[PDB]
RNA sequence: GCGGAGAGGUA
């Protein structure tokens, strides 16, 4: 399990925001309209996707290009 | 009751050496053992989950 | 209790939950539903005397749900005088109130299993059983009568698989020492429309043990109830 | 360039008491072998007790027969008391039929060949009639460790017979074991220790068989540790 | 009546509701578990997760329709402990006891399938929950929605609550045991065994230690 | 009767001296038992080759000071209790070390033996300053099992040596370090089964796989009397 | 058989 978010708020330092973007990738995630970019552990989608969001693959701005792309 | 544990012939102190069941190795500074008077209460957790 | 204050005797005895002798004598007969003593010469009447029969509680319910049961302590030819304890109460040994039971405890932190006011237990504990206590539920199914007609507590219930009726009787109601686990039918009964919905009780979820008795009270006083 | 652990002498001082000594023990192995078997023989040694029984005028462990004086409830607890040595089957079917005034202990059980009562003089039950008779039979099961009614439940497998009354299953001998490692004076060696084990059991696992078969569990896992896959 | 007044309306059922997917039970030690996690009963577990379980089994095809995996549930067989571990994995649960105070009153966990019928809780959040083992109880509740976990496991978890909100201070630190183990170990004693010799690092104090 | 073995040996050997080893599904209880009995084989009774003695030719006890060294004599002794060496044949070998000019006297430096190999050619053992840099010594190696301290040996040196010889505690058993942890692991059924994770750390020589491997066997060797059930 | 009174208890 991911004990800690701590590098994630480092990345987006308002800390609230980070669930909602969060939120918006682990559902298209779930609902399988797209795929992980991190090879997953067995890991369950959200912490998919907070372990893609440390690893700075994915934030706001990105989902905004891909989606309109 | 010192009297008493001496009549029974254990340490006059009421504390006992004791060895650690998963290890074996003693416990430094003897530990106070012996029979206390406990109840089960009607808080059971079966009926309290 | 191996420590105790002198106080437990008189709390059992004062309390009604032990059989006490009210002519001493001598013990005639001993079994584990009731204790029979042929009284002495002394306080024996003179006129209809006859001997003392004391009937034993076996397996209530209290009213916490908690087993109320009564153990001889006397053996077949003891003597007994007046105010000795023949039979133990509920939590009651030989006379002297026994509200737990006394083990063997050390004082120590043991990788803090008992970190806070937590307590560490042994296998021994429960392998001796000594934790153990029954405890007793009561449930109650009516049947009243209706306007569109009597409910009935027949055997016969709709859309019950013949797995639920395997331990119901021919009336309808439990065996007596059937052991039943939560959602079993206890009783058959049949809400009229006249069937095709039941409104048979059932054991609550998640509860299991062995039904050790069945009552039945019929303001009709029907001729033909068989738990009757 | 090792010494190796003989079993010698196993004094015998009770019928269920007894102490057994190892002599030859390298320096540090008395604790380690002193502590392995207190674990193996606490935890695994296999015995038989009973597992179910059936009295006849009684339907649930909560009645009562006339003229006895425990309730069935005891009956059942004094039984699980019951030490027993079973040789050969794995469940044996024991029967109990006492009838007049009296103690019913263990010994009035029918005697059966492969079945070994250890304490006769076990107390199971008082009849207090003439007349009042009691029959039982008893299923015995080997098994190893401490296995509940509770549990066996998902394994009911036809309980149907209301007569049938589960015993919470004590499936061990061993009921204590404490061991002291002390010089073992050999006539040519300085420091060398020896290890003694005092046991206390029900009385059906003689000591040697106790030890040997702990022994053999411990070198079972032990083999399981001599290969290492790393694969 | 209705309206004003505490046990009425507004304070009791508009800002004090009842919520589903809850259980209640009471609270253990378990000094084995990580910061982050909380030992839960299996059948708890069960009773919680229950449509999780339903639709997990639904997509593998072990159960054709709703009503076999309720069924399927029902009896609990091996499949169904399965599924349970398998979407217990990253699942988090809230943990709350009776008077929440202040925030720390309620944290979340990542709960670990266990035996019996108590809540083990981790010693050293026992501190922020005021909690003691004497009885106390503690309440479970689960987050639903995707936006519910995210928030449960990113701002509410016990892990990124060290800090108390009131006081800059930790609010995690070691009670009594583990206070008391650690004094006894580094206190020293003017003469033992040992005394004075010269060690190569700590990896041999252990080695003379043990 | 029957009884449950373990089904997996996962080894994550980071830093080929550091194994950690996991075993699943043990028997209830049998972690703690197993776990502390290889523990403590492995801990007290190894055998192994290890420095017991030093000679000096400079310094006659352990709180004198040699010119030049910026070492103090205690640090070249922790130096000296690192020292991993395997020897093939001889029981007790004495080897020597002579150096001078600027730098760090590391176990390299020793003289090149036959049968005898140092693991950590690279280990530091001394620091010499310029121009004089004269160190020379006679460390003895010796085969023994477990850890022996010096304070026992020199309690019993009755037999009075010669002025210089300075005692060294002797590090036999090759494992630096030993823990093992037990937790809970499941058989889908069966909850009352316990993991066992073993960390060790060893001192180069052996790696740490096969010191358990002669530790489970040592054990077995002793308890080789009474199993018999075959 | 949703509710509400009264009594007792837990933390
Ligand atoms: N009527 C009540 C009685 C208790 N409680 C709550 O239950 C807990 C008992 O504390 P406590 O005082 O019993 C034990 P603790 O606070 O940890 O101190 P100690 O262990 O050193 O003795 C407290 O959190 C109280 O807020 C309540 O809401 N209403
Ligand atoms: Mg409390």
């Amino acid at each position: 399990a991911r004990v800690t978010v701590q590098d994630a708020v480092e990345k987006i330092g308002n800390r609230f925001d980070l669930v909602l973007v969060a939120a918006r990738r682990a559902r298209q995630m779930q609902v399988g309209g797209k795929d992980p970019l991190v090879p997953e552990e067995n890991d369950k989608t959200t912490v998919i996707a907070l372990r893609e969001i440390e690893e700075g693959l994915i934030n706001n701005q990105i989902l905004d290009v891909r989606e309109r792309q | 009751i010192k009297e008493l544990l001496k009549l029974g012939d254990l340490p006059t102190s009421g504390q006992i050496r004791l060895y650690d069941g998963r290890t074996g190795e003693q416990f430094e500074r003897p530990v106070t053992v012996g029979y206390m008077y406990m109840l089960k209460l009607n808080h059971l957790v079966d009926d309290k989950m | 209790p191996l420590v105790g204050t002198g106080m437990e005797r008189a709390v059992a005895v004062d309390s009604g939950v032990t059989a006490v002798a009210k002519r001493g004598g001598v013990v005639q007969y001993v079994d584990a539903s009731r204790i029979v003593i042929k009284v002495n010469e002394d306080e024996m009447y003179p006129g209809e005397a006859g001997i003392d029969i004391y009937n034993l509680t076996k397996y209530t319910r209290s009213n916490q749900n908690t087993c109320i049961n009564q153990m001889p302590c006397v053996s077949l030819g003891e003597p007994v005088e007046r105010g000795d304890v023949l039979a133990d109460g509920p939590s009651t040994d030989l006379g002297e109130l026994a509200l737990g039971q006394n083990m063997r405890v050390a004082f120590m932190p043991w990788n803090g299993y008992n970190f806070e006011d937590s307590i560490l237990v042994s296998e021994r504990v429960v392998q001796e059983d000594r934790f153990t206590t029954i405890h007793i539920q009561e449930l109650a199914c009516v049947s009243r009568d209706t306007k569109l007609g009597p409910e009935e507590i027949t055997a016969d219930i709709p859309n019950v698989g013949e797995a639920a009726l395997s331990k119901l009787d021919e009336s309808g109601i439990v065996y007596i020492g059937a052991e039943v686990t939560g959602g079993d039918i206890l009783v058959g009964k049949v809400t009229p429309k006249s069937d095709v919905k039941d409104s048979s009780l059932r054991v609550p979820n998640g509860v299991s043990g062995t039904v050790i008795d069945v009552q039945v009270f019929t303001r009709d006083g029907v001729e033909k109830d068989k738990r009757a | 360039e090792f010494l190796k652990p003989r079993l010698v002498d196993i004094e015998q001082v009770s019928s269920t008491h007894a102490k057994v000594t190892l002599e030859p023990l390298e320096r540090g192995f008395g604790h380690t072998l002193g502590n392995a078997l207190r674990r193996i023989l606490l935890s695994s040694m296999p015995g038989c007790a009973v597992t179910e029984v059936e009295i006849d005028g009684v339907l649930h462990e909560y009645s009562t027969k006339e003229g006895v004086q425990e309730d069935i409830l005891e009956i059942l607890l004094n039984l699980k008391g019951l030490a027993v040595r079973v040789q050969g089957k794995d469940e044996v079917i024991l029967t109990l039929n006492k009838s007049g005034i009296g103690p019913v202990t263990a010994a009035d059980i029918t005697h059966d060949g492969d079945v070994e009562i250890v304490k006769p003089q076990h107390v199971i039950c008082h009849l207090t009639d003439e007349n009042a008779s009691i029959s039982m039979r008893i299923k015995v099961q080997r098994g190893r460790g401490y296995v509940p009614a509770s549990t066996r439940i998902h394994s009911e497998e036809d309980e149907r017979p209301i007569g049938r009354l589960l015993v919470d299953a004590c499936y061990s001998p061993v009921e204590r074991i404490a061991y002291n490692v002390e010089a073992a004076r050999v006539e040519q060696r300085t420091d060398l220790d020896k290890l003694v084990i005092e046991m206390e059991t029900n009385g059906t696992i003689d000591p040697e068989e106790a030890i040997r078969r702990a022994a053999t569990i411990l070198a079972e896992q032990l083999e399981a540790f001599v290969d290492l896959r790393d694969v | 009546d209705m309206i004003k007044g505490k046990q009425g309306r507004f304070r009791q059922n508009l800002l004090g509701k009842r919520v589903d997917y809850s259980g209640r039970s009471v609270i253990t030690v378990g000094p084995y578990l990580r910061l982050h996690q909380c030992g839960l009963p299996k059948k708890m577990a069960l009773e919680l997760f229950k449509p999780f379980i339903y639709g997990k089994l639904e997509l593998r095809g072990l159960a054709t329709t709703i009503k076999a995996a309720k069924k399927m549930v029902e009896r609990e067989e091996a499949v169904v402990w399965d599924i349970l571990d398998e979407v217990i994995r990253e699942h988090p649960v809230l943990l709350n006891r009776a008077p929440t105070l202040h925030r720390l009153g309620i944290q979340a966990f990542e709960p670990v399938l266990i035996e019996g019928k108590a809540i083990q809780l981790h010693p050293l959040v026992c501190a922020a929950y005021n909690a003691d083992f004497d009885g106390d109880q503690m309440a479970v509740h689960v987050p639903l929605t995707l936006e519910a976990q995210l928030e449960a496991r990113a701002l509410m978890m016990s892990t990124n609550n060290i800090l108390s909100p009131a006081n800059g201070e930790p609010i995690i630190v070691p009670s009594q045991d583990v206070v008391l183990g650690l004094y006894y170990m580094t206190r020293d004693c003017v003469n033992a065994k040992g005394e004075g010799m010269v060690l190569t690092g700590p990896k041999e104090a252990e080695r003379l230690y043990r």
